[PDB]
DNA sequence: TTGACTCAACATCCTTTGCTACAA
DNA sequence: TGTAGGTTTCCATGTTGAGTCA
């Protein structure tokens, strides 16, 4: 009957046996991970056993002003989340997801930690809290380590400082929540005890397959606006179009001679990878065997020849002949083809290899209009708040992952223009385009 | 210094770690790895030319060699003086779509400042860095330093480093005292059990590096029996053992003569000695042994019939101080502890421990000595 | 406050186009 | 998929936050 709920460095502990716990002698009480509070409390409040909770240690929530003129689908998302205050909202990149999260925390009026992947999103969330909420949130992670009121943090800093901050912030926000079900970030989410949890994303579907853990970690998808469908009060009409390039007859010789090594290696030793999800058995053999890694790196170089083929450059020139008054962002698979394009067509590159100031400066001049055409190596998938364009070219498929198409083909957030996207692929090879 | 975890090459035999070092049969490889790095050569030419060796020899070892030797070289930015502004003034001329127009643009640029900027476009990045001088080094020193770095990478994941003494006793405990290390002195075989980096929440880097300094000191000795209890695993962590002794195949290079000169200890010494003459001080009293468990305080302070053993602490956790007080609860001396602000600040058992920030406040020490007059 | 440099975590890495057509 | 098994992932390349020195 009488039972006491307590917290300790990422764990919840009590006396009565609740579903999801386990006996522990070091703690002399039934212990489990903290994220079960929002459930186990509801298991005792329904059993009418008058349990006292001593886990919520929220810091004093400062009074905040609401200045968000939210739209209608945003209000529907707010309602669908407010039902049980535990879920995920799927809205394409640039649909005002940050404003939705801010309105929700404004209604909640309870202390909150917003966990974001990059320093760029830290700055964006800080500026939008200063604008739409008129408050300076605690900036932990990166330069500063300030922890006040409503706070924002990186996933990395939230994991390294997890038990230090688990008993705080009754509400959690996960912008781009598809980064949470990783190895360490899953542990990070499990150590926290926030009963109220909201995840934000544009593309929730992971080719990884670990995207099942959402209801365990933050809750189910409570409202997802149909992706790439509502185009009236969103970005213009999507106009995906593919271009198939005849691969070079000179390159084709080496390509076939290079995939023959892998084909004959897999046929001669069995262990067929055709329609085999486990590509890991072959690398486990590759770490110790010589020809295993030889044929595997040969396969990798053959795929490289396929995606970064020079014949595609010809059609690039063609497209740049056609479009001369639209903002063009050309994507590629690797730094190699990015810099090849930069040297051939005189276009600034943006990779991880380019420094921070140079990256931000090319972004500044791209917004200004001084640079019309830019080339980048997949680095602009994130929510960096990169200025949109109209024409968006893709030269590196980077696999059929939803991120490098949805989260990449969602950096076009303008209106009253054509705004088409082109996928330049060679027909000879993999061209494993998203389904 | 150590190497990255994806180059740590080791095996497990019945819950016992065995690091795969480099024998003499591999010197040949090492030779080429030094003969590939010529003066005025770029890193791209290097890695591209060693893809053939990775198909023949162990790729992890080849990466280790090239990584270390690049850590030793002296690099040049590039020969053109404007490494970045080239693209500043050159990309402003729109996307070029004809070869004649591109050559016109490159000639206009080669007129605007004057240079061979057709090859010097993208400098200031890894692959295009050149070599000013080839660093002088032999193959045997290289394999010795690889082996030492591999061992340090292994020990970087350890939970406790037990070191067995051979002849020298006081030298290594003084080193541990002025390296901030967390130690327990036991006398069943007369060993020191140092807490490993895995006992820190987020402080592990400085402590592991200082522990590595003490390690490279231990390697120059008569014998060095060490039994490091390691914690390995990226998904789940299992505990293993790593025994090693008398492995005289390591580097006898610079010892970093002055890493920590114990300014806090001498400051406390000259502060205690010249502020009151009622309490005594001892430089380093003989360690108090209690049931094979050795307690090594830093100073003894006795004024008649009241003797206290004061000990200053560097790196520290809550568990460490709790365990040290629990052990010293049977030392028959009031134990005084001086904590540095290097973890979550605590005040439990205030009658045994005091904290400071940069130096020791002799006023607090005297107030505490007057609390037990 | 910088700017180096690293380094751990996290990501992708997979089967082949052909007789039903729309353009959303 | 489950009435058994012992164990560090990691052939590549890409990104970035974090944390160390001088
Ligand atoms: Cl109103
Ligand atoms: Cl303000
Ligand atoms: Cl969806
Ligand atoms: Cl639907
Ligand atoms: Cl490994
Ligand atoms: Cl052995
Ligand atoms: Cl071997
Ligand atoms: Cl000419
Ligand atoms: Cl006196
Ligand atoms: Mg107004
Ligand atoms: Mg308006
Ligand atoms: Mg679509
Ligand atoms: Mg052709
Ligand atoms: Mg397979
Ligand atoms: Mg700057
Ligand atoms: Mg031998
Ligand atoms: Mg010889
Ligand atoms: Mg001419
Ligand atoms: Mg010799
Ligand atoms: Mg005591
Ligand atoms: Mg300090
Ligand atoms: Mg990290
Ligand atoms: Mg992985
Ligand atoms: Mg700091």
């Amino acid at each position: 009957g009488s039972v006491y709920l307590r917290y300790f460095k990422g764990l919840i502990l009590s006396d009565a046996y609740a579903p999801g716990l386990k006996w522990s002698d070091e703690l002399k009480a039934y212990s489990a991970l903290a994220f079960k509070y929002r459930d186990v409390r509801k298991y005792f409040l329904e059993k009418e056993i008058e349990v006292e909770e001593n886990v919520i240690d929220s810091l004093p929530f400062p009074l905040i002003k609401d200045k968000i003129e939210l739209r209608d689908y945003q209000a529907e998302a707010v309602k669908a989340w407010l039902k049980e205050k535990r879920g995920i909202i799927v809205l394409p990149t640039g649909a005002g997801k940050t404003q939705v999260a801010l309105k929700i925390v404004s209604i909640m009026k309870v202390a909150t930690l917003i966990v974001v992947p990059t320093i760029d999103l830290i700055t964006q969330w800080k500026e939008r809290i200063n604008k739409y909420l008129d408050f300076d949130p605690g900036i932990i992670g990166g330069g500063e380590d300030s922890l006040k009121g409503i706070t924002v943090i990186t996933y990395d800093s939230a994991y390294t400082r997890a038990e230090e901050l688990g008993n705080k912030f009754p509400l959690l926000i996960f912008d781009e929540v598809h980064h949470l079900p990783s190895e360490g970030y899953s542990i990070m989410a499990q150590l926290f005890a926030s009963p109220y949890r909201l995840g934000l994303t544009a593309t929730p579907e992971r080719d990884d397959g670990k995207h099942e853990l959402y209801p365990i970690l933050v809750g189910p998808i409570v409202y997802r606006k149909s992706v790439e469908e509502l185009a009236g009060k969103y970005i213009a009409k999507y106009k995906i179009k593919k271009l198939y390039v005849s691969l070079t007859n000179e390159e084709k010789k080496r390509y076939d001679g290079l995939r023959k090594k892998l084909k004959d290696f897999l046929s001669s030793r069995g262990l067929k990878l055709q329609n085999l999800d486990d590509f890991h058995r072959l690398v486990k053999l590759a770490a110790k065997d010589k020809e295993a890694r030889e044929a595997l790196l040969a396969w990798h170089e053959s795929l490289n020849i396929a995606v970064n083929s020079q014949s595609k450059i010809e059609k690039l020139r063609e497209i740049l002949q056609e479009y001369k008054n639209e903002k063009i962002i050309v994507f590629t698979r690797d730094t190699q083809m990015a810099y090849r394009i930069s040297k051939t067509f005189l276009i600034p590159v943006v990779t991880y290899k380019t420094d921070k100031d140079e990256r931000e400066e090319i972004l500044q001049k791209f917004r200004d209009g001084e640079y019309r055409v830019i080339v980048a190596s997949t680095v602009f998938d994130e929510g960096v708040d990169v200025p949109d364009a109209t024409l968006a070219i893709v030269m590196g498929g980077y696999g059929t992952k939803r991120q490098f198409l949805q989260r990449l083909g969602r950096i076009l957030r303008k209106k009253d223009k054509e705004a088409l996207l082109i996928e330049i692929v060679t027909k000879g090879t993999a061209d494993y385009r998203l389904s | 210094m150590g190497l990255p975890w994806e180059l740590a090459r080791f095996s497990i035999v019945k819950d016992e770690v065995l690091p795969h070092f480099a024998t003499n049969e591999d010197l040949d490889l090492a030779n080429e790895i030094i003969s590939l790095f010529k003066a005025g050569k770029k890193l791209g030419e290097i890695d591209e030319e060693i893809e053939y060796l990775e198909k023949i020899y162990d790729h992890k070892l080849v990466r280790a060699f090239v990584k270390l030797l690049t850590r030793l070289c002296e690099f040049e930015l590039d020969s053109p003086i404007p490494p970045i502004q080239i693209r500043r003034e050159l990309f402003k001329y729109g996307p070029v779509l004809d070869e004649k127009e591109r050559e016109d643009i490159i000639q206009k640029v080669s007129k605007k400042l004057g240079a061979d900027i057709m090859r010097f476009v993208f400098s200031d990045l890894d692959e295009e860095k050149k070599i000013i001088k080839a660093p002088t080094i032999s193959a045997e020193d290289l394999i010795r330093w690889y082996n030492l770095s591999l061992l340090q990478t292994l020990l970087f994941k350890a939970y406790k480093l037990t070191v067995y003494v051979s002849s020298n006793w006081k030298e290594i405990i003084r080193r541990a005292k002025w390296l901030g290390l967390m130690y327990f002195a036991y006398d069943k075989p007369l060993r020191f059990e140092f807490l490993g980096p895995a006992t820190l929440v987020k402080l592990t880097e400085k402590y592991g590096r200082n522990l590595a300094v003490l390690l490279q000191f231990i390697i120059s000795s008569q014998n060095w029996k060490i039994e490091a209890e390691l914690v390995l695993g990226k998904k789940f962590k299992r505990v293993y053992k790593l025994k090693l002794a008398n492995f005289k195949e390591l580097k006898e290079l610079v010892i970093d003569e002055k890493r920590f000169d114990s300014s806090v200890e001498e400051k406390f010494y000259k502060d205690f000695t010249n502020v009151i003459k009622g309490w005594k001080i001892i430089r380093e009293p003989e360690p108090l042994v209690v049931d094979n468990r050795v307690f090594i305080p830093d100073f003894l302070v006795e004024k008649g019939n009241l003797k206290v053993y004061v000990e200053i602490v560097g790196f520290w956790t809550k568990e460490y101080i709790k365990e040290k007080l629990d052990k010293l609860k049977k030392v028959k001396y009031p134990i005084l502890i001086l904590l540095n602000e290097e973890l979550g600040k605590e005040k439990f058992n205030g009658m045994n421990v005091i904290t400071y920030k940069r130096k020791i406040d002799i006023s607090l020490v005297y107030k505490w000595l007057r609390e037990l007059e």
